[PDB]
DNA sequence: TCAAAAGTTGCGAAGCAAC
């Protein structure tokens, strides 16, 4: 086929160059030319290494990887009930409850009560003995809880009502 | 008892008498119980005739309530014909006896009173009867004997083993790497003399129902049945039941005068009713039959001894695993047996094998190789359908009859099914009989039970399900089910409804499956097609399974059980590829392979192979012919062997668990020459297959040229195919005409005749003889040697050291046992020489043999691990007797004498421990652990689990792996070697025995004139080395148990096991985790050691002291050294102060603690051996000019001040900077002395001096043979090590030494350093102390930029959903690396403007690459990189050769003539 | 290389010769 003829016509060109580098490079003064080729390969090798380790997440997201690095870096320096509530909001299957919006659903589940306790300590309304690093690990913990339940678990619920694979 | 029954035997029952003797009445006794039903039968042949006449008749004789339902009236007629045939042989045997009695008047000689019953061939006569002038057989013994022959006739081939390479070579006399092809296959039908007679002899003895007297000669309790067995086989071969083939071996090679013989047994027809119930005779004449099939409540017994090792018993822990495995019930898959029989046997052979066979269009050497593939499938197919016939007769529904199998420990502790063709071994029966079952709800395609269903389908269709997430697997599987596999599924659906297949069923599957063809791929198609037509998907019942295969189970187990010393960051990364994760809870292999690393151990070794190969090729830049030879060998590999990672991945071969990959083979102690022949055999086999395609293409078109017929599929034009053919011809000619030779450490080429010429003749093309030998010589020197260097780098140096000591310890102990065993039989035989009753030709009694065997118990020949027992030296040799056991009546076939005696171990010690304790223990632990999984089929390193509990039984598989990793093979071996040396004496061994053990203990130069004192001393050193290794392994296993770990070794689902540690090692670099593990390692050492015993600014967090520059003025003259050397310190220190050198010192605990706080790499020199001595050495960081000392003193401080200054001259000189003329000569002179350092003789030096030279030469050559480091850095390191050896050994080589060359070498190197330090000014006289015995002992740390090939090959196999998972693009990059990347210069890349002609093309191509991506062609990260690199290669080549693009232009104009805008529009009528 | 082993006849009655 034409596509199979095109790839074969490419390796022929590469094999012609391979028989040139395997000879006496210094005598046949191709030493300078090959050095230019090696620079291009080196530059492209480092670029593809940067894109990797930038999506080193199970979800493969730019934001998700960045949050994990910051979270781990805080634990080095520093030397439950609400999570279950947010899981039920994103796992609703009634059909009519989800049609009333998310503001109504949050009020019914009393999600605002665990949230109020944490913010009061940060502002200073309620005095507490917890240090700064304990509170930072709390706010950043609930942020990742919302993303996991809504950006990853909610689409699975919607697709689960179909008896097929669209 | 014995005398009471058949008392008419000729002879006197008295023990000692002058008359004739009947030795049968003394050799065999009468068992108190009942073993055979024919003991009291006057006519055994007729007595069983009335037993096999009707179902009712068979009931009484067997003493059973009911008989097997398969024993119906149809097979009754068949047994009458066979047993009548078994009545004609009994008359043949009687006729042969009469001829022997009259030939050469042998019977007449008995009339005088000659002892003719004691001859080699007269042992048969011991059971004859007296009738006057002539003799006759005893009817009861004769008729019972032929019953064993009939039973042996039916099931002989079903139990014969498979001949191995060594035995085939042993009986041939030529190595299997050099013998002509085809003769190996002849083992499939024929069996040697010993195999036939030994198997038949056992049945005859068992059927007689008599025991053996322990006080009788071994020539009668073992020779009488053998003489009887040889007579039946001789009767059968003349009765056309057995055909004898005599092979003349002088044709293949004239020097082989041996004339071997093969015996083949005629086979019954496939549809013969006897195949249904072939064991009627065996279960009628015996009480506890061994040949049986267990149905329902029948349970196989438990073996009491190992397989072919009666001296070793099964441990109670081992016996528990046998009970569990044999209790698992199997079932037959009805929908699969219908598919097999409808397709037909002939169609199966064409589909699975190489299609239809015709000698006209097949190569001669290729055709004979395909016979083995066809033979295995035909035999496995026939065996499977013989079992089904018996099962179908037991119940109305075939899928409700349980079947039980039998297991037994092998010689390495692995469970093994009994039988040649079983679900464990044969892959054809694996798809028909399964123990797995499941019930799933598939009514919804988004359920959780549907993901498990897709996992089984994807894995069976050759998809790496263990390297991708559960979402990528579904995406890739659905493409196949709607693409190439669509036509195959449609036919399958039709079969499930009407039960018919098209006439082109074989052709359709070949097109669809492609290279994914397997016996399990046909089951996946059946299950998927059965699911579509099902009307109720809520209760689907399927036997589909998923295999939890281990990831490189061989090297990983050996690396974790036989490694000692401190932890290393490289070891941490390498062990991650096996499934051991440190500081990462709830981690799986799928996450590791997708986000961390996609390179495995096999790929890592190959990457290091090319790194070292490029270094070797660069060393011969001045020898062009040598380089061209290297390219020719590599070019030939690319054409026919794209990959070197072999294995047991074939679909037409039985699974035996033997590892054949080069990586695991090299670990197991195989020789370099042996693996060279194996690699050549793969290349030659690939060449022959291409010849068959040329002949096949010729028939279709008789006008195609040779080039187009061979390289048609990879040619872009007719001229391109000519270049490939011409290149191949030149490559094969050079390799077979020139060979490399090793001269004084450097290779050279020599001519060895003429190679292949310019003539193909594909019908009769072969390579053998001188040409074949020349091929392996090139392979060994150019590919095998770099392979060994690459393998050692990845698996760790310390692992290689632990294996070498294990092999030497087991080899030495085996030779002593063998020699001592042979020295006691000769003494016993000589003792019996004065007994008139004893006659030469017999042997020792069973009781006597046991006493000799029991006399070696003090030498500890067995290794105990607490639950397993190993006997390495045990074997059934034959040279210890050097006699003839028995023979045929006409003296046609002579059977030698074989005894169970210890033999030489060789190199079998390494694989015995790794397999026995590494993988063998895991399966044993898995069966007997609490809550063990049920209904599973574990073969050797995998397991088949039902789809219902994939995530639960896989978790317990990883738990067993963790438990099996707590063992210590070295400690068990050392506990036996230590006892062996306590009760040994080397002064009583045979002279040849001392030579055998001298080849392992001593070196090459010290082998000659080896005194018995040197042998004893050398053997004692190995025991000491084993003690330290067992201590290091024990401590390491203790430290790893105190940290959190995740184990995902044997899994593919993603259910790891957690070791519930307590020390958190997360959020740390792999370099950082090593320091924490080392801290716990050192605390364990001092805890045990204490049990046996029962100036500058100071840092704040640690007690170390910092002595910066401009603060050492006072200490200059504090040492009160002489003014001749005192002035040197002022100058040397002045230069150091200008470079801002800092000094840090303290106790080992303080100096190590400070490094962890400031993230400083430490290189302290201390180990377990050094801990006892109590010596600690610091290190120097050359990057930031920092000197570290541990527990310093005034003397060692001065040594390091001049050590740092001296190394600067060495480093600067090798970096290209100018050096003073006085210093230039000194380094140049030292370089010259280095070239003579590695070419010295040491055999005449002190034993301690040998170790100093051996250690120095090991590291010196390692630096020079490194291809991934800067040449300037590597050269400086090698010279620094040379200086250290000379100064360290000066103190003890300056006394009690002779005028040896090595001793002289120390003086020359010491003088060279003196001039370098002092320069042109006056130096102290010769023989004077330099700086109070100055030594160099601190290591130096250096770093440099990596090479281009290091970073390009790292990201070749990157794949992820967000990064790009195009499989085809990964393969294209791999071929790009071979052609272009591997041939770049090893020097690190630089940055210059680089004006010229080629750079303009490269710069322009980069801009055009970007414009394509931004103008409608959006590409991922993976696709962008490949497109960028490939285009660069085509850009520079087109810039040099203007005609390189001539062909590509022609294809471009044709494409442009058929292109339209609507081609790129997904919906052509969009709005 | 991680596994069972392993020439065939003639004379003469064990073991060398011949191939």
């Amino acid at each position: 086929d034409i596509d199979t003829l095109l790839t074969n016509a490419g390796t022929q060109v590469m094999e012609s160059l391979n028989r040139r580098m395997a000879g006496d490079q210094k005598a046949t003064n191709v030493q300078d030319s090959i050095d230019a080729l090696s620079e291009t390969i080196m530059a492209a090798a480092l670029k593809r290494e940067s894109f990797y380790d930038a999506v080193a997440t199970p979800t493969g997201n730019f934001i998700d990887r960045a949050n994990q690095y910051v979270t781990d870096s805080i634990e080095r320096l520093s030397e439950a009930h609400l999570a279950k509530l947010t899981a039920a909001i994103a796992s609703e299957k009634q059909g009519e409850i989800v049609a009333q919006g998310v503001m109504t659903a949050m009020n019914q589940g009393k999600v605002w009560q665990p949230f109020h306790d944490l913010v009061n300590d940060i502002v200073g309304r309620t005095k507490t003995n917890a240090n700064v690093y304990d509170l930072i690990k709390l706010v950043k913990s609930q942020i990742s809880q919302d993303r996991q339940q809504f950006r990853e678990h909610l689409p699975t619920v919607i697709a689960g009502k179909f008896s097929r694979k669209l | 008892g014995i005398d009471a029954v058949y008392p008419s035997l000729v002879g006197t029952a008295d023990s000692k008498a002058e008359g004739i003797k009947n030795y049968f009445k003394l050799s065999f006794t009468l068992p108190e119980e009942q073993k055979s039903r024919t003991v009291g039968s006057e006519a055994p042949l007729k007595d069983v005739a009335q037993a096999l006449s009707s179902r009712a008749r068979y009931e009484l004789f067997t003493e059973k309530e009911t008989a097997n339902p398969a024993f119906n009236g149809e097979v009754i007629k068949r047994y009458k014909e066979l047993m009548e045939h078994g009545e004609g042989i009994a008359d043949i045997l009687r006729s042969r006896l009469a001829k022997f009695l009259n030939t050469k008047d042998v019977g007449k000689r008995f009339a005088q009173g000659t002892e003719a019953n004691r001859w080699v061939g007269g042992k048969l006569l011991n059971i004859v009867e007296q009738d006057g002038d002539t003799f006759k057989y005893n009817e009861q013994l004769l008729q019972t004997a032929v019953l064993a022959g009939l039973q042996w006739r039916l099931t002989a081939t079903s139990n014969t083993a498979i001949k191995d390479a060594k035995d085939v070579a042993a009986i041939t006399g030529i190595d299997q790497a050099l013998l002509p092809e085809g003769l190996v296959e002849q083992f499939d039908t024929g069996m040697t003399l010993t195999e036939a007679v030994s198997s038949l002899a056992q049945k005859i003895e068992s059927y007689w129902g008599l025991s053996r007297n322990p006080n009788a000669p071994l020539g009668y309790t073992k020779g009488i049945p053998t003489a009887m067995a040889a007579e039946i086989l001789a009767a059968f071969v003349e009765s056309t039941d057995v055909v004898e083939n005599i092979v003349d071996m002088s044709e293949i090679d004239p020097d082989n005068k041996k004339t071997i013989g093969l015996y083949t047994i005629t086979e019954l027809d496939s549809f013969d009713p006897i195949n249904s119930f072939p064991t009627a005779i065996e279960e009628a004449v015996l009480v506890n039959p061994t040949e049986k099939m267990f149905f329902g409540d029948d349970i196989p017994p438990v073996a009491n001894t190992q397989l072919r090792n009666p001296a070793v018993r099964n441990t109670p822990e081992q016996k528990a695993a046998l009970k569990a495995e044999q209790a698992t019930e199997f079932y037959v898959h009805t929908p699969m047996v219908q598919f097999y029989e409808t397709l037909g046997k002939d169609r199966i052979l064409e589909l699975m094998g190489a299609g239809t066979l015709n000698k006209e269009l097949l190569n001669d050497n290729h055709a004979k190789s395909l016979e083995g593939k066809n033979r295995s499938v035909e035999d496995s197919y026939n065996q499977l359908f013989s079992v089904i016939e018996q099962v179908r007769a037991q119940s109305e529904d075939i899928s409700t009859v349980p079947i039980h199998y039998a297991y037994n420990m092998t010689r390495v502790g692995r469970m093994q099914m009994l039988g040649k063709y079983n679900p464990q071994s044969a892959k054809l029966v694996r798809e028909a009989i399964l123990p797995t079952k499941a019930t799933l709800d598939l009514s919804n395609q988004n359920n959780e039970d549907f993901s498990a269903f897709q996992l089984g389908l994807a894995q069976a269709l050759d998809i790496k399900v263990h390297t991708m997430t559960r979402e990528v697997m579904s995406d890739e599987l659905t493409k196949l089910l709607e693409g190439n596999l669509k036509p195959a599924i449609d036919m399958m659906v039709e079969f499930n409804t009407t039960g018919s297949l098209p006439e082109n069923a074989v052709d359709v599957l070949n097109t669809a499956l492609g290279d994914r063809k397997s016996f399990v791929a046909l089951m996946a198609l059946m299950e998927y097609s059965r699911y579509l037509v099902a009307e109720d998907k809520s209760a689907f019942v399927t036997p589909l399974y998923v295999e939890a295969d281990g990831v490189t189970n061989g090297p990983i187990n050996a690396m974790m059980l036989m490694t000692g010393g401190l932890f290393t960051p490289d070891w941490i990364r390498n062990i991650a590829k096996g499934g051991l994760f440190i500081g990462s809870p709830n981690k799986t292999m799928n996450e590791h392979r997708s986000t961390a690393d996609n390179n495995d151990l096999y790929q890592a070794s190959t990457n290091a192979l090319m790194e070292s190969l490029g270094k070797l090729r660069s060393n011969y830049a001045s020898n062009m012919p040598i380089q061209s030879q290297i390219d020719s060998l590599l070019s030939l590999m690319d054409l026919f062997l794209p990959d070197i990672n072999l294995g047991e991945n074939g679909a037409l071969e039985l699974k035996r668990g033997i590892a054949k990959n080069p990586l695991t083979i090299t670990i197991y102690g195989s020789g370099a020459r042996g693996i060279a022949g194996k690699l050549v055999s793969s290349v030659t086999d690939a060449i022959y297959e291409r010849m068959s395609d040329v002949l096949k293409a010729r028939a279709k078109d008789p006008n195609i040229s040779a080039a187009m017929a061979m390289f048609g599929k990879q040619a872009a034009s007719e001229a391109h195919a000519e270049e490939l053919l011409a290149r191949f011809l030149k490559d094969m000619e050079t390799l077979t005409s020139t060979v490399p030779v090793k001269r004084k450490g450097v290779l050279e080429l020599q001519s060895t005749g003429t190679g292949a010429k310019g003539k193909i003749n594909p019908k009769t093309y072969t390579i053998k003889g001188e040409q074949l030998k020349a091929l392996q010589e090139n392979m060994l020197h150019f590919f095998v040697e770099p392979l060994r260097n690459g393998i050692t780098q990845t698996v760790g140096e310390s692992l290689v050291y632990s294996t070498e000591q294990l092999q030497k310890a087991t080899q030495i102990q085996s030779v002593v046992l063998e020699d001592m065993f042979k020295q006691r039989v000769q003494e016993k035989l000589a003792e019996k020489a004065k007994d008139p009753t004893w006659k030469k030709g017999d042997f020792l009694t069973q009781k006597e043999l046991n006493d000799i065997q029991a006399s070696l118990n003090n030498l500890a020949p067995m290794i105990e691990t607490g639950s397993q027992t190993f006997y390495i030296a045990g074997s059934e040799n034959a040279e210890v007797a050097n006699q003839v056991l028995a023979t045929n009546l006409d003296d046609r076939m002579r059977v030698p004498m074989s005894i169970y005696a210890p033999a030489q171990a060789g190199v079998a010690g390494i694989p015995f421990m790794t397999i026995g304790t590494g993988d063998g223990m895991m399966m044993q632990t898995l069966s007997t652990m609490k809550g063990a999984p049920k209904n599973t089929l574990k073969i050797f390193d995998g397991m088949n689990i039902g789809l219902n509990d994939i995530t639960d039984a896989s978790r317990k598989a990883n738990e067993a792996v963790y438990t099996s990793w707590q063992g210590n093979p070295i400690k068990n071996v050392y506990e036996s070697y230590a006892k062996f040396m306590k009760n040994v004496d080397f002064s009583k061994l045979s002279p040849e025995a001392l030579e055998a053990i001298g080849k392992s203990a001593l070196e090459y130069d010290q082998r000659e004139n080896a005194t018995v004192d040197d042998i004893a001393n050398a053997a004692s050193l190995i025991e000491r080395n084993l003690r330290n290794i067992a201590l290091g392994v024990d401590i390491r296993h203790k430290v790893l148990d105190k940290v959190n770990l995740s184990i995902d070794q044997m899994a593919a689902v993603g259910a790891p096991y957690q070791n519930n540690g307590k020390i958190d090692l997360s959020n740390m670099t792999p370099e950082q985790q090593a320091d924490e593990l080392n801290k716990l390692f050192r605390e364990e050492l001092e805890a045990r050691k204490q049990k046996v015993a029962k100036v500058g600014r100071e840092h704040k967090a640690s007690g170390v002291r910092i002595l910066s520059a401009t603060a050492i003025r006072n200490l200059a003259k504090i040492s009160n050294l002489p003014s001749t050397q005192a002035a040197t310190l002022a100058e040397i220190q002045k230069s150091l102060a200008a470079k801002d050198y800092k000094i840090i010192y303290g106790t080992p605990t303080q100096v190590a603690e400070y490094a962890r706080q400031k993230n400083v790499t430490e290189l302290t020199s201390q180990e377990m051996e050094e801990a006892q001595a109590g010596n600690i050495y610091g290190w120097t960081n050359f990057d930031d000019k920092t000197i570290y000392l541990v527990s310093p003193s005034m003397e060692t401080l001065i040594h390091e001040l001049v050590h740092a200054s001296t190394f600067e001259e060495v480093y600067s000189f090798y970096q290209g900077n100018e050096v003073s003329p006085t210093s230039k000569q000194a380094i140049e002179n030292l370089e010259g002395l280095m070239e003579q350092f590695r070419s010295l003789d040491i055999s005449k030096d002190s034993p301690e001096m040998r170790e100093a030279y051996a250690d120095a030469i090991a590291t010196i050559e390692g630096h020079l043979s490194n291809g991934f480091v800067d040449p300037a850095i590597s050269k400086a390191a090698a010279l620094n090590e040379f200086m250290a050896w000379g100064l360290a050994n000066r103190a003890l080589a300056a006394k009690q030494k002779r005028t040896s060359s090595l001793v002289q070498m120390v003086k020359d190197v010491y003088q060279a350093i003196k001039k370098l330090i002092w320069g042109r000014k006056q130096a102290p006289a010769l023989g004077e102390d330099m700086f109070s015995n100055l030594l160099f002992n601190s290591a130096i740390l250096m770093r440099s930029q990596p090479t281009t090939q290091a970073v390009a090959k790292d990201g070749t196999l990157f794949h992820s959903k967000a990064y790009g998972n195009n499989e085809r693009l990964s393969q294209l990059n791999q071929t790009f690396d071979k052609l272009v990347t591997d041939y770049l210069r090893t020097d690190p890349v630089t940055e210059v403007e680089r004006r010229g002609n080629v750079a303009n093309a490269l710069m322009s191509a980069t801009r055009l690459v970007r414009d394509v991506q931004s103008h409608g062609f959006n590409m991922t990260a993976q696709e962008q990189s490949v497109f960028q690199m490939v285009t660069a290669a085509l850009a520079t080549e087109a810039a040099i050769d203007p005609h390189a693009m001539a062909r590509a232009q022609e294809l471009y104009t044709h494409v442009m003539k058929h292109l339209t805008v609507e081609h790129f529009m997904a919906d052509p009528d969009s709005t």
